[PDB]
RNA sequence: CUUUAAAUCCUUUAACGAGGAUCCAUUGGAGGGCAAGUCUGGUGCCAGCAGCCGCGGUAGCUCCAAUAGCGUAUAU
């Protein structure tokens, strides 16, 4: 075992270093940093990880409610913090503002003709901020354009990207936007002061999804590449993972800790930053599909969690949406129920509350014409939670 | 005209060499004491058949 | 351009036997064809005043290449009969049956069931073609089929080429035979070189009781392929 | 002449002299208590001189 | 002109080296068209192969 | 030094190596031939002296395990060939597939290998955020897929250069 | 479409023995030059709600690229213990004190 | 000698070989810190361990000529392979 | 399956595929349809032939094997023809494509280790 | 601008700056071309050496090797 001496050895030669700077650290100077510790063991604090995966009970199609105001296939949709509207956008280039409450119309945002503003091209990504302030909308013509909430007024016209947008996410309690593209690069948007920061690199192969929080950080989903990669942005680092094989299409925070993605192979892991590969792995999350001898798993389309709990929803095109549990220390996942749903579920988002998820139905795939559903419907549809202890 | 030679060149030469050894050859590297297959690995730092 | 169709062309002897040459503002190289009035492959054909021939592609074939390459023989004469291993559809051998013709037997080994339906649509119309849809590399088991044969054309195309073909030449190659095989380094030992393959397939030859004669590239027409040409158990001089 | 993928490995002068004739070959000879090479481009570690 | 720079002087030579090995040698070419010819004459009385002793 | 003079000056196969290599690669002179040569006969002389200890010795183990990972790192050998054997087996081309000049030109970026060089001269070019110039920069594994324009160069969706802006002014 | 400067402070710390508060100042200028320090001061009284007489700034290098600067700012708590309490050298910078040649 | 024998084993245990294996065997996520250099250099440790002086102590320090030179020159090493085949000695450790 | 799907990739052969094809796109060599794979094996250019077993017929791909016969070139079949869409950079199924031989590339030594592979399959 | 006690240097950056792109790379080696021209020796009309010099007139040939580097002499 002298691969294993030396490894030990270095490990403990390791733990002489951060001794000495723990010193310095502990030399309002140090009383200050001694509050920012507080205050990071009160914010973890405040993500108790609350199991309610226990309360959720299946509802029925009857308490579904399906909205249908849309030409197309719906590719991506948001939920405003105060749970009152939804924004939708959908391959007819349009954008359509529902009313939570009612079901009806309050805005929409007409297609922009070859000026009013609008997208010329397949809308891929959609972000708001958390003050439900500012709305962003990403397309296929490397356009990223900025709307008020409130109003639908476009304000601003973010460019600079070489390839279509593929993802979009506000950091949590800011204005600071991150952005992705299929041209390998981040970039970091200030919608407030509407400028231009950054642009990062690392990626080998088009984006597919980004997400981001409270912290100066954010997450991609690699594709085709097969990683998935932390960027540290203040710290300038970049951490990355290598697990499911297969292109990562869809991403999905569960705390400031921890992740969840979905695969083209039917796989949906389960990440911690402590371990490079995942801590679960759940093999054909929708079962299989094809021909005896040419069988081949359900594509996951969407992946979703709600903040701060163990509850884990993900989509794809088998007719079912279904609820997963995380176990303890996000190592175990366990399925709850399936919301029979006919359609490709090309998005998926919980409510600020926790009390309904919001699901985008469409025909056809968000990335492209592969399939094609007839019995599907363009809807968006409110899926009502019911929680009973 | 061989399709290997760029003129004076021999590309098709790679570095897994086989080579002719002659009789009087192998008598002198014995007189010198020189290891026969590891001398030559030696001068051309590859594989000598 | 080229040789467009409507153009007046002479046809003269080549030096092999039952080989010709299309003179004109172009040559090409040209068989006499056994069925008249039919193409096997879409290829040209000439109308010579009842007689009729067929134009030789060595694009698609590795026996035009080394005839037109400057091989000194090919030991295809009309009237021999030949052991053809790798047939695949046929194209090259559609030129064989024209060389030996009427007398001449050509036998046809191919093991893919797919390229062995158009084996025997072509062996419909040419009576001197013998389809053999098995394995070259269990000669005992179509022994049946075959009697003795003059020359073995091999364009199997796998790394044990020179084991298949001494062992088809010990059961069927008469005494005196000749044989032509075509060597594409890149599938016996990609990792070596072209013509660092190209020395030890001739010494596997030499060891099989086979004496090589010639070989020569076909380096216009392909890369890194070589055609070589030996005798059998050669008699006493 | 037939195969031009060998090299030479002779201390013969006559010999020598004949191979140098044929294009594209190299030499191999011993010389003081080391190996040596001719015509070789990629000789690398050779006796320098 | 040419001797003032020495990199654009290798160039030249290259390309007049491949001039001068094509006599030597037959450079490969594709089927880019459907066959018509050898655009030449057939010599059947040239013998190019190596003999094996 | 970073080179050596060759050892017989009067060779035709010599020279007609450097030539063929100084033409494909569009290099400026021998000295760079040489420099690589020198390079690879260092990597070589160290494998054999390596593949002269015994298996179990544990210096051999450790120093050829990281040669190993350093060549794998720069690219000239495969994940699947981690052996002393295929060090051995390193010729110097592969070792001129790497310069950056080279890259440029198998990329798309630059339609000609001198054209690729000029292209890099001019800093229009781009490894990840930093601009490189140097034609003889070794790209690594990690580094080939961000290989990119420069966002200054008129090419990468920059400011038009000074011929443009003279020529516009012009008409 | 505009560029901004952007202004990003570090390391705040604020030192009572000198009644005085210390930072890392990271400006953001991707394609104009070194902003001048004036600028900067204006820009930092503005973001800190003060006068600029009391802010002095120094320090400022540009990384590799011309992307990011960075220097160091102080900011006092009157004009009255900058003049007591900066090195003499960053006052004559702001004009506030003058050196005098003296006789050998 | 007891302080040249532990001395000489702290060297191996920080020889690149040693670390080189640390790396494989390790299971958490790889770190790419963004530099300009592609490998650990010694100019490039002077440099990090004066800005993280720098940081601590708000002034600026002068750097000599001769520094100055070796830090260029470092970055004109970095882009080219002199230094593969150099291997820092681990003989004390085994 | 149909037996006339005879080299069916497994799942391990099936990732090294779809890789080099997705590669192969982004460096200009690769030819997308059934019928552009029928020209290139006429002109002699292509490296090898992937296929997708699910096609409702199969039929309309069976004559590219015997194209394949005669030029020496190695063929596989996959089972998605959805999957193999997305590594050829289309939004539409494709149920046969073409590696193209290109003079200089730097993908000759995954293509030459593919072809191995391929070779592997037909024991 | 920034730098610095002050200034220089490095890093940023505004405007000018290429068709013979004359905004003109060198050193060493080996060859070709010539008149109402000069000298020498002969085998009538030749040969050697050489040739910015002629009757009158004064208003930028080729090839090879190395390349910002490249020769010579002596000793070895
Ligand atoms: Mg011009």
């Amino acid at each position: 075992e002298t691969a294993q001496e030396k490894k030990l050895r270095l490990a403990k030669l390791y733990l002489e270093q951060l001794r000495q700077q723990e010193e310095e650290k502990a030399e309002f100077e140090e009383d200050q940093v001694a509050g920012r510790l507080k205050e990071d063991v009160l914010e973890q604090r405040g993500r108790l990880q609350k199991l309610v995966a226990k309360e959720i009970q299946a509802p029925a199609s009857a308490d579904i409610r399906v909205l249908r105001g849309h030409q197309l296939s719906i590719t991506c949709l948001v939920v405003t913090p105060d749970d009152s509207a939804i924004f939708s956008a959908a391959k007819d280039c349009s954008i359509i503002k529902w009313s939570v409450e009612s079901g009806r119309k309050l805005h929409v945002i007409p297609r922009a003709k070859k000026k009013p503003p609008g997208h010329s091209s397949h809308v891929l990504c959609m972000a708001i901020s958390s003050d439900g302030k500012y709305l962003a909308s990403g397309d296929r013509s490397k356009l990223i354009l900025i709307w008020e909430a409130q109003s639908c007024q476009h304000l601003y016209t973010f460019t600079g990207h070489r390839d279509a947008v593929s993802g979009l996410a506000f950091r949590r309690g800011t204005h600071q936007l991150y952005s992705t593209s299929h041209d390998r690069s981040v970039k970091v948007w200030n919608v407030a002061e509407n400028s231009y920061v950054e642009t990062l690199f690392g990626h080998q192969d088009a984006v597919a999804a980004l997400d981001a929080l409270s912290r100066e950080c954010c997450v991609t989903a690699g594709g085709r590449d097969g990683t998935v990669r932390v960027w540290k942005i203040p710290e300038e680092s970049q951490l990355v993972f290598y697990g499911h094989q297969g292109s990562i299409d869809c991403i999905h925070l569960i705390n400031e800790e921890h992740m969840v993605s979905g695969a083209d192979d039917g796989s949906v892991a389960l990440w911690g930053l402590s371990k490079k590969r995942p801590l679960a792995l759940q093999r054909e999350a929708h079962g299989l599909r094809g021909e005896p001898g040419l069988e081949q798993p359900f594509w996951i389309s969407s992946v979703a969690a709600l903040l701060n709990t163990d509850l884990v929803a993900t989509g794809s095109h088998s007719s079912c949406v279904r609820l997963w549990q995380c176990g303890e220390g996000f190592r175990q996942l366990d399925l709850l129920c399936d919301i029979p749903l006919v359609g490709f579920i090309n998005s998926l988002k919980f409510s600020s509350s926790g009390d309904f998820l919001v699901a985008g139905v469409g025909q056809e795939h968000r990335l492209g014409r592969w399939w094609r559903i007839k019995e599907a419907r363009n809807s968006v549809c409110i899926i009502p939670l019911r929680r009973v202890p | 005209h061989p399709s290997c030679l760029f003129f004076q060149y021999n590309t098709q030469l790679g570095p897994p060499y086989h080579i002719l050894v002659d009789t009087n050859f192998i008598n002198f590297s014995i007189k010198a004491k020189l290891d026969l297959v590891q001398s030559m690995m030696d001068c051309l730092y590859a594989k000598c058949i | 351009r080229g040789n467009q169709s409507g153009k007046n062309v002479m046809v003269e002897p080549h030096r092999h036997e039952g080989v010709f040459i299309c003179r004109g503002k172009e040559d090409a190289l040209v068989t006499k064809n056994l069925v008249p009035g039919e193409s096997v492959y879409g290829e040209k054909r000439v109308s010579i005043s009842k007689i009729e021939y067929r134009a030789w592609n060595p694009f698609r074939s590795k026996l035009a290449a080394a005839i037109l390459g400057g091989v000194d023989q090919i030991h295809i004469k009309p009237g021999a009969k030949v052991l053809y291993l790798g047939a695949a559809s046929g194209t090259t051998v559609s030129h064989v049956s024209d060389i030996v013709g009427p007398d001449g037997l050509v036998y046809a080994v191919e093991f893919s069931h797919r390229s062995g339906r158009d084996l025997i649509n072509l062996a419909k119309k040419r009576t001197n073609i013998i389809p053999v849809i098995e394995d070259a590399r269990h000669p005992h088991k179509y022994r049946m089929l075959i009697a003795m044969v003059d020359v073995i054309f091999a364009d199997v195309a796998q790394p044990d080429q020179t084991r298949i073909v001494a062992l088809n030449a010990h059961t069927f190659l008469r005494n005196g035979g000749h044989f032509v095989i075509s060597i594409k380094a890149n599938c016996i030992d990609s990792t070596a070189s072209a013509e660092a393959v190209f020395a030890s397939e001739v010494k596997k030859m030499q060891q099989e009781n086979m004496k090589p004669q010639e070989q020569l590239t076909l380096e216009p027409y392909e890369r890194d392929h070589a055609v070589v040409v030996g005798v059998y158990r050669p008699p006493p001089k | 002449t037939q195969h031009k993928c060998y090299i030479v490995a002779t201390v013969d002068r006559d010999l020598k002299r004949r191979i140098r004739k044929i294009p594209g070959v190299p030499i191999m000879y011993i010389s003081n208590h080391r190996y040596n090479i001719e015509r070789m481009p990629d000789d690398y570690g050779a006796p320098r001189f | 002109k040419i001797d003032r720079n020495p990199r654009v002087k290798h160039r030249e030579k290259f390309r007049r080296a491949k001039i001068r090995r094509r006599g030597q040698v037959r450079e490969v070419r594709k089927e880019e068209q459907r066959y018509s010819g050898e655009l030449s004459g057939i010599r059947a009385g040239v013998k190019k192969s190596i003999k094996l002793k | 030094k970073t080179y050596v003079t060759p050892r017989r000056p009067f060779e035709k196969s010599r020279l007609d190596q450097e030539l063929k290599l100084i033409g494909e690669y569009g290099l400026r002179n021998k000295r760079e031939v040489w420099r690589v040569k020198f390079t690879l006969a260092k990597i070589r002389k160290a494998a054999r002296e390596l593949l002269t200890l015994d298996e179990k010795d544990p210096r051999r183990l450790f120093e050829g395990n990281a040669l190993l990972r350093r060549l794998v790192r720069i690219g000239v050998l495969d994940e699947g060939k981690m052996k002393l054997d295929y060090i051995l087996g390193l010729k110097i081309e592969d070792f001129l597939e790497r310069r950056l000049q080279t890259q440029v030109f198998k990329l798309g970026l630059a339609k000609s290998i001198h054209h690729a060089r000029v292209l890099i001269r001019q800093r229009h070019i781009r490894v990840r955020k930093q601009v490189v110039n140097i034609p003889s920069f070794i790209v690594r594994l990690d580094s080939q897929k961000h290989i990119d324009f420069s966002l200054r160069s008129p090419y990468g969706g920059g400011r038009p250069g000074r011929v443009k802006r003279k020529n516009a002014k012009k008409g | 479409m505009n560029d901004t400067v952007t202004i990003r402070t570090r390391k705040f710390m604020t030192n009572r023995l000198l009644q005085r508060k210390q930072m890392v100042i990271d400006v953001l200028h991707p394609g104009k030059a070194t902003v001048p320090k004036t600028e900067i001061r204006e820009k930092l009284a503005k973001m800190y709600k003060t006068t600029p007489d009391v802010i002095f700034v120094f320090g400022f290098r540009t990384h590799f690229g011309g992307g990011k600067t960075t220097g160091f700012g102080m900011i006092y708590d009157s004009l009255d213990y900058a003049k007591k309490n900066e090195p003499k050298h960053r006052l004559a910078r702001h004009g506030l004190y003058e050196k005098k040649k003296t006789s050998r | 000698e007891k302080k040249r024998l532990e001395r000489a084993k702290r060297r191996a245990l920080s020889s690149s070989v040693i670390r080189e294996l640390k790396e494989q065997y390790s299971d958490a996520p790889e770190e790419i810190r963004d530099a300009r250099h592609p490998h650990v250099t010694r100019q490039s440790q002077e440099d990090q361990h004066r800005i993280n002086y720098e940081e601590s102590m708000m002034v600026r320090l002068s750097v000599s000529k001769r520094e100055k030179g070796r830090r260029k020159r470092a970055n004109v090493m970095s882009s080219q392979l002199h230094s593969l085949t150099h291997f820092s000695d681990i003989s004390a450790l085994t | 399956v149909n037996p006339k799907a005879y080299p069916l990739a497994d799942a391990h052969l099936t990732k090294k595929l779809l890789d080099l094809v997705q590669q192969s796109c982004n460096y200009k060599q690769l030819r997308k349809g059934a019928n552009e794979a029928t020209k290139t094996l006429n002109r002699g250019i292509s490296e090898f032939i992937v296929m997708a077993a699910d096609a409702e017929p199969l039929e309309i791909i069976l004559h590219l094997p015997l194209l394949c016969e005669d030029k020496n070139v190695p063929y596989v079949f996959v089972r998605s023809k959805q999957a193999l869409g997305r590594a050829c950079g289309v939004s539409r199924p494709v149920i046969a494509c073409s590696v193209t031989i290109k003079e200089g590339s730097q993908l000759k030594q995954q293509i030459q280790s593919i072809q191995q592979s391929i070779e592997r399959l037909l024991v």
